[PDB]
RNA sequence: GACGUUUUCAUUAAUCAAGAACGAAAGUUAGGGGAUCGAAGAUGAUCAGAUACCGUCGUAGUCUUAACCAUAAACUAUGCCGACUAGGGAUCGGGUGGUGUUUUUUUAAUGACCCACUCGGCACCUUACGAGAAAUCAAAGUCUUUGGGUUCUGGGGGGAGUAUGG
């Protein structure tokens, strides 16, 4: 119990050294292991997308696999995609809470021309693309509304939105695809050179130099 | 250069091209030689 | 031909890692040694120990030594210098030009096969 | 930086021109001028080996910054330096690593041969080829050491010097260790010596 | 970026590269973060100073990782003629 | 053929930027793209560019810090009145609140919000970040 | 065609409705030879449909002369003029000679070489930055971060490149 702390980001966690979600995004950290964002952030919720049985041919005579897609998250700017095909309903449920709990990245999300006490729609125009499945998001007035796809909405409440202007294209009726290609989109608004970021970095340090010594890696 | 004119004199080709492009489209082929009024035994009605 | 019992081949590995020489080929006197420590519990099943693991005697008749062993052996005179080609070197001719355009202190022997 | 403590020395200078890694590599993919002089005149590299001097004096700020002595890791593939990461070993700290690189090492974090590094110290970076494919994952860096066609991809520190010959291997990790050591801090100078000899880090012939 | 009395905006305020001048994101699985330590006088090491560099992932992908980092030790006062300016 | 020395500029920082470079070698150049430089260094998307001459068409070099993402000339340059630029600003611009499609006018040449703010709008040239 | 040139025009330009040359194989009229095999055919086959692959002669045709035709998987399955990037050891067409190595004009002459360098044609393979749905592609790129210029086609499968007309 406890973590039983691995590869040097549980022995962070466990003792308790990194206390926010972001500080380990500040950094570009790697995630190996799931439940250190749950830890960090209580406030996620399991919402399932589809559980479907495919029954593909396990060499002898099927027996009923299941690939669920679950995007986790809470409706604050905290996300997460898990897919998985497993040996069973639960436990495919559980899987793709697993996939999605390594999958977690906020989203840059803004006003759109004026500004008031709480930011509301995006920052610009993305655009994912998921072999069959572009997606293209959009800025949007206060108040509209999503208008996207019956499971773009509920992957874009957990985002932390309540206004988008979706306009994707492609072969959308594959779902498995539109999710990883609406999900790429999604994950842009940080990674696109805006105006507004064009400020110099100072580029400060790793805590990954200042924990060493404190909560690290113990032989004992 | 994407296979069409662009430059802004071009309308004369453009209006000309669509023009003989919307007969590979089905209802305009469909809709404006009367072929609803040729044939479809309810003569473009409702009922009968 | 046959394999027979297989918790046997650690014969070489538990008791004869520390003593050697105990076992022997005759079989009149050497079979009392396993009844009083195991849990070995019969008297017929109990000694094909022996003919399985004295087949291991047809091979023969700890390395953390190994890192303070790097620090001590040593050629103290060795071609780890300057002097088994007497210090002047052959050199290209822009190593010379190199140790001009660096600062560098050598001998400098050039060989050439024209320019 | 640039101490008054080491600079270019003509007494270090002994060590690697009597190396004669003037013997570079004999082609160049063109993206490996920055320390190449000449070429004797059959057409094999000469190098500046004062700045490759100084890609010690960086390595060693790289390396005596991290409060982890057990963070820091070097690999060897090849033969020649498989000693010489062990003769590193014991003597810094890092954890050493030669031999085959096991597929999906720094992949698997459930498996045994999974190494967390903060530091990676390679050797022979084709022979070390899904040490740095496969590395470029969990972000390091990758300290490399760079003939005239070892790969510019993937790294940072193009370290120029032959692989051809087993004196040149141990003989720039040995300059690198000999620093690191007095970077952590035992003796001074570069005309001095230290205790131990530069043979010491060489391939036998068993 | 600020709301109508201030207020900056969306945590996770991101680095930057140095080398393309582009930006460094959580996602990214090439960019590394340098800390060199100074030297001085004895010469040694000063830990804990840095000269922090980040390395992104177009330069380290498409040749051209290793020269883009020579200009940064030659102009910030770490490595002499490393790196020819006159190239 | 070069019919557009316009188009064959930045499509040339296209293959710069795109490539990785820090600069590139602009022949031919006009006036017509020595002032739609300056009107980006003015913007300062790019940085600093020189323009060396021959007594033959000439030459620029740009040193920028990287901000130009993307360029390109909106041939045919069309002819815009004072309501319809904005519809070209959501057509094909990132966000209201920065981006700029530029314009030959018969006031030279300035993007289109100052066009809105010296009051008159003319042919476009092209988008600008 | 390439290449060299401190020779001459100073924009004479790109494609392309209409229009015009050419055009494999085959085929089409009037002739020459008539050697070679040989779509059709005349024979022997030869046993049920081990399967009908066999074999032998063969008019014309294949070869040409005065002319058509205007058809190909006429395919590198990619229209033509632009921009840049890879990365390479050779090629071939040109240009140069290292205190450059030898037969011998006399160390590097006729020629050809290692090391370099240039533009022309034919190619290859790398990591794919970019793509594509994918095989793959240094262009089937620089296209949702959509506009260098211009020409002809396609709109579910058939029915059908069929009817009809020019």
């Amino acid at each position: 119990k406890g973590w039983v702390p691995v590869t040097k980001l549980g022995r962070l966690v466990k003792a308790g050294k990194i206390t926010t979600i972001e500080e380990i995004f500040l950094h570009s950290l790697p995630v190996k292991e799931f439940q250190i964002i749950d830890t960090l952030l209580p406030g996620l919720q399991d919402e399932v997308m589809n559980i479907k049985p495919v029954q593909k041919q396990t060499r002898a005579g099927q027996r009923t696999r299941f690939k669920a897609v679950v995007v986790v998250g809470d409706s604050n700017g905290h996300v997460g995609l898990g897919i998985k095909t497993a040996k069973e309903v639960a436990g495919a449920i559980r899987a793709g809470i697993i996939i999605a709990k390594l999958s977690v990245i906020p989203i840059r999300r803004g006003y759109w021309g004026t500004n008031l006490g709480q930011p509301h729609s995006l920052a610009t125009k993305t655009t994912g693309k998921c072999g069959s499945v572009t997606v293209r998001l959009i800025p949007a007035p206060r108040g509209s509304g999503i208008v996207a796809s019956p499971a773009v909405k509920k992957l874009l409440q957990l985002a932390g939105v309540e206004d988008v202007y979706t306009q994707s294209n492609g072969k959308t009726r594959t779902l498995e695809n539109t999710l990883k290609a609406a999900f790429v989109a999604i994950g842009n608004t940080y990674g696109f050179l805006t105006p507004n970021l064009w400020a110099e970095q100072p580029l400060p340090v790793s805590p990954l130099d200042i924990y060493s010594d404190e909560a690290s890696a113990q032989k004992k | 250069g994407k296979g069409k004119p662009r430059g802004l004199n071009s309308a004369r080709k453009l209006r000309v091209h669509r023009r003989n492009n919307r007969w590979a489209e089905n209802n305009y082929k469909k809709r404006l030689l009367g072929t609803a009024f040729k044939s479809s035994p309810f003569g473009g009605s409702s009922h009968a | 031909g046959r394999v027979r019992t297989k918790t046997v081949k650690r014969a070489s590995k538990a008791l004869i890692e520390r003593y050697y020489p105990k076992l022997t080929l005759d079989f009149q006197t050497n079979k009392r040694l396993c009844d009083e420590i195991a849990t070995i519990q019969s008297k017929r099943l109990r000694n094909k120990i022996a003919g399985y693991t004295t087949h291991l005697m047809k091979r023969i008749q700890l390395q953390e030594e190994e890192r303070e062993r790097k620090d001590q052996y040593v050629p103290e005179v060795s071609a780890l210098d300057l002097s088994r080609s007497n210090g002047v070197l052959n050199v290209d001719n822009q190593t010379s030009d190199l140790v001009k355009s660096l600062g560098l202190k050598l001998p400098l022997s050039v060989i050439n096969v024209s320019a | 930086s640039l101490p008054a403590t080491f600079d270019l020395t003509p007494e270090d200078a002994q060590l690697l021109l009597a190396a004669n890694t003037h013997l570079g590599a004999r082609n160049v993919q063109v993206h490996q001028e920055p320390y190449v002089f000449n070429a004797r005149p059959d057409g094999v590299h000469v190098i500046n080996v004062g700045k490759t001097w100084e890609k010690l004096v960086l390595a060693a700020r790289i390396i005596a910054a991290i409060p982890n002595p057990e963070d820091v890791v070097a690999i060897s593939s090849r033969t020649f330096g498989q000693r010489a990461v062990l003769k590193f070993a014991a003597h810094t700290g890092a954890t050493p690593i030669a031999g085959r690189f096991t597929p999906g090492s720094f992949t698997n974090y459930i498996t045994r041969s999974f190494k967390e590094p903060r530091l990676v110290i390679v050797t022979d970076p084709r022979s070390d080829a899904q040490a740095i494919k496969e590395a470029s994952y969990v972000n390091i860096p990758v300290i490399a050491l760079t003939d005239l066609d070892s790969p510019s991809e993937f790294v940072d520190v193009a370290i120029p010097c032959n692989n051809r010959g087993k004196h040149s291997i141990g003989l720039i990790w040995y300059l690198l260790a000999r620093e690191v050591l007095r970077l952590r801090g035992a003796l001074v100078d570069r005309t001095q010596p230290w205790s131990i000899m530069p043979d010491l880090y060489f391939y036998r012939f068993p | 970026m600020e709301n109508d009395k201030g207020q900056l905006v969306e945590l996770y305020v991101p680095r930057k590269c140095s080398a393309t001048n582009r930006i460094i994101k959580a996602d990214d699985h090439a960019s590394v973060q340098i800390n060199v330590a100074k030297v001085d006088e004895e010469g040694r090491a000063i830990p804990g100073e840095y000269v922090t560099y980040a390395l992104s992932g177009y330069v380290r992908s498409r040749g051209e990782s290793d020269d883009s980092l020579n200009r940064l030790a030659q102009n910030d006062g770490l490595l002499k003629n490393v790196w020819s300016y006159s190239r | 053929t070069r019919s557009s020395v316009l188009a064959d500029a930045l499509n040339a920082i296209n293959n710069a930027e795109k490539t990785g470079k820090r600069q590139v070698l602009i022949r031919p150049s006009s006036k017509v793209i020595i002032k739609f430089l300056q009107v980006m260094q003015k913007h300062g998307y790019i940085g600093e560019f020189v323009y060396i001459d021959d007594h033959r068409s000439g030459k620029i070099v740009v040193q920028l810090n990287g901000r130009l993402n993307k360029c390109g000339v909106i041939s045919p340059r069309f002819n815009v009145k004072i309501g319809d630029i904005e519809k070209w600003t959501a057509n094909l611009l990132p966000a209201r609140q920065f981006g700029y499609v530029i314009l030959t006018t018969s006031a030279g040449i300035m993007d289109h919000e100052e066009a809105r703010r010296k009051h008159v709008s003319g042919k476009i040239l092209g988008f600008v970040y």
